[PDB]
């Protein structure tokens, strides 16, 4: 996917149920271009967390 | 006997068998975060050149 | 412009190496 | 109306009924409440003939209305007791009531807790005309009857047969039920969240499930699917 | 003898306000209460006449996220792969929410 634009890293409610794995949610709104049609398109996601 | 049935929840992509299922008040918490804050700092000012 | 809505998402939480090989070609 | 039987009213108050295995038969000690009595002879240590005419048709919940109260196959966690389906405790100390009903001549209820459920009952004689803890002496009891003056539930629930399920389904719900409301933490000491401290209480209520755990699954959102089937029990 | 002095900052263009308004970001969630024929005792005839803000349905008196969200009656299906062991089509009820999560 030659198109594609990460997330936003400032709604962030995560909660720590567990210690390995960190706990999130996140809502609001997603604003991309579209292909000429044919492919696959993506969506990434961060976090303040570091490794995931 | 005088029964509606058997009860199916599907929740967030599942589907569940309950044991007890209900709705009734209870008692929790709320929490609170305190609102607004301020701040100054230094600032150097000059001129160079006034038209 | 396909666009999308987010709602309340479930969204949760290493060695590695250059792992690199060949090219195909096109451009443009 | 009456499920199969309009069980009888016996006047000599020490009435002894042993446990029965009859799965039928027992339907209709349920709506003696028989077992609602025993909850007190085993607990309260006083017998007394309960639901004298009163039966399951005539007891009254706080909320006014339950169209699941018309349907009387309904199982209530307090009847799922003389089965054994879950299980009820004491009152204890640590517990303050929800200030929701009226307690007037009271002496029985049940509230639906986030681990489990408990029974709250004091001396006979000694009656709830009040909110209060306490319960004032009253000769009100010196009758057997109490068309459900001593009876008052909570809450219109529902008890089905359930079958198990790991608990990492259980966890991605309960992971599931802390997203959908970030504005609570604590439940009655009961951790639910972490964050910085807390009024103690409020009166809240959110629709809930029960599956197996010490904890209740909660829902705003969901969706209910009702459907029939032939099971042996339901005969 | 005494005084009063006004200062002058700026010259600018701004108007008045004629009313404020408020808007939430309003996000779609629903539930549908799934009842069978003879369960509830369905109206077999669908009432034009509903309590919107009730739902004796389901929970005549509670709280909800909702800004008043209507509710109709649906055409479900019917029979034994229905589940509700009569060909009469099933008794659907429905909510909507209109709510800000963030
Ligand atoms: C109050 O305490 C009573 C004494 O424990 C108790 O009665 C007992 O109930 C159990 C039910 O499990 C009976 O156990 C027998 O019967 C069941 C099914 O009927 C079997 O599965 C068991 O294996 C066992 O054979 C006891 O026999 C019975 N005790 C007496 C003396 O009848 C009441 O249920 C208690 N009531 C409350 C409200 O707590």
């Amino acid at each position: 996917c030659d198109e594609m634009v990460h997330a936003d890293s400032k709604l962030v409610s995560c909660r720590q149920g567990s210690g390995n794995m960190k706990e999130c949610v996140t809502t609001g709104r997603a604003l991309l271009p579209a292909v000429n049609p044919g492919q696959e398109a993506c969506l990434h996601f961060t976090a303040p967390g570091s490794p995931d | 006997v005088h029964k509606p049935g058997e009860v199916v929840v599907s929740y967030g992509g599942m589907r569940v068998r309950p044991k007890c299922y209900g709705f009734s008040r209870m008692m929790a918490t709320m929490e609170v975060n305190p609102p607004e804050q301020r701040i100054g700092q230094c600032t150097g000012c000059h001129l160079e050149c006034i038209n | 412009d396909i666009t999308a809505i987010r709602g309340s998402f479930s969204v949760n939480y290493a060695t590695c190496t250059g792992e690199v090989t060949n090219v195909s070609g096109c451009y443009s | 109306g009456p499920i199969i039987c309009a069980g009888p009213i016996h006047s000599n108050k020490s009435a002894g009924i042993p446990h029965l295995l009859g799965y039928s038969e027992k339907i209709c000690q349920i709506d003696r409440l028989i077992h609602v009595s025993s909850w007190l002879r085993n607990h309260s240590q006083f017998q007394g003939y309960v639901g004298q005419r009163g039966g399951r048709s005539q007891v009254s919940y706080y909320p006014a209305e339950n169209s699941y109260s018309r349907w009387s196959g309904l199982l209530s966690p307090c009847d799922a007791d003389w089965l054994g389906m879950l299980v009820v405790k004491k009152a204890k100390g640590s517990d303050m009531i929800v200030p929701g009903p009226s307690y007037k001549g009271k002496v029985l209820f049940e509230r639906p807790t986030f681990d489990g459920y408990v029974g709250w009952g004091c001396g006979s004689g000694k009656s709830r005309t009040e909110s209060g803890e306490l319960c004032s002496s009253d000769s009100g009891t010196s009758s057997g009857l109490l068309p459900s003056d001593r009876v008052l539930w909570i809450g219109d629930v529902a008890c089905q047969p359930m079958t198990p399920i790991p608990e990492e389904t259980f966890l991605e719900l309960k992971s599931f039920s802390q997203s959908e409301f970030p504005d609570i933490c604590k439940i009655d000491g009961i951790v639910f969240n972490q964050c910085e401290g807390e009024s103690l209480p409020q009166p809240f209520d959110v629709a809930w499930m029960d599956v197996g755990h010490s904890h209740k699954i909660i829902m705003r959102e969901h969706k209910t699917k009702w459907v029939q089937e032939s099971s042996s029990k339901d005969f | 003898s005494k005084c009063l002095k006004i200062k002058v900052k700026r010259i600018n263009l701004k108007c008045k306000k004629s009313s404020s308004y408020f808007v939430p970001d309003a996000r779609s969630r629903c539930t549908s209460v799934r009842r069978c024929r003879w369960a509830g005792d369905c109206q077999s005839g669908c009432p034009p006449h509903f309590t919107s803000n009730s739902f004796s349905d389901d929970w005549a008196g509670k709280m909800d996220r909702a800004g008043l969200g209507f509710s109709g009656c649906s055409d479900g299906c019917g029979g034994a792969a229905c589940g509700c062991f009569n060909a009469a089509p099933s008794c659907i009820f429905w909510r909507k929410w209109v709510e800000n999560p963030h």
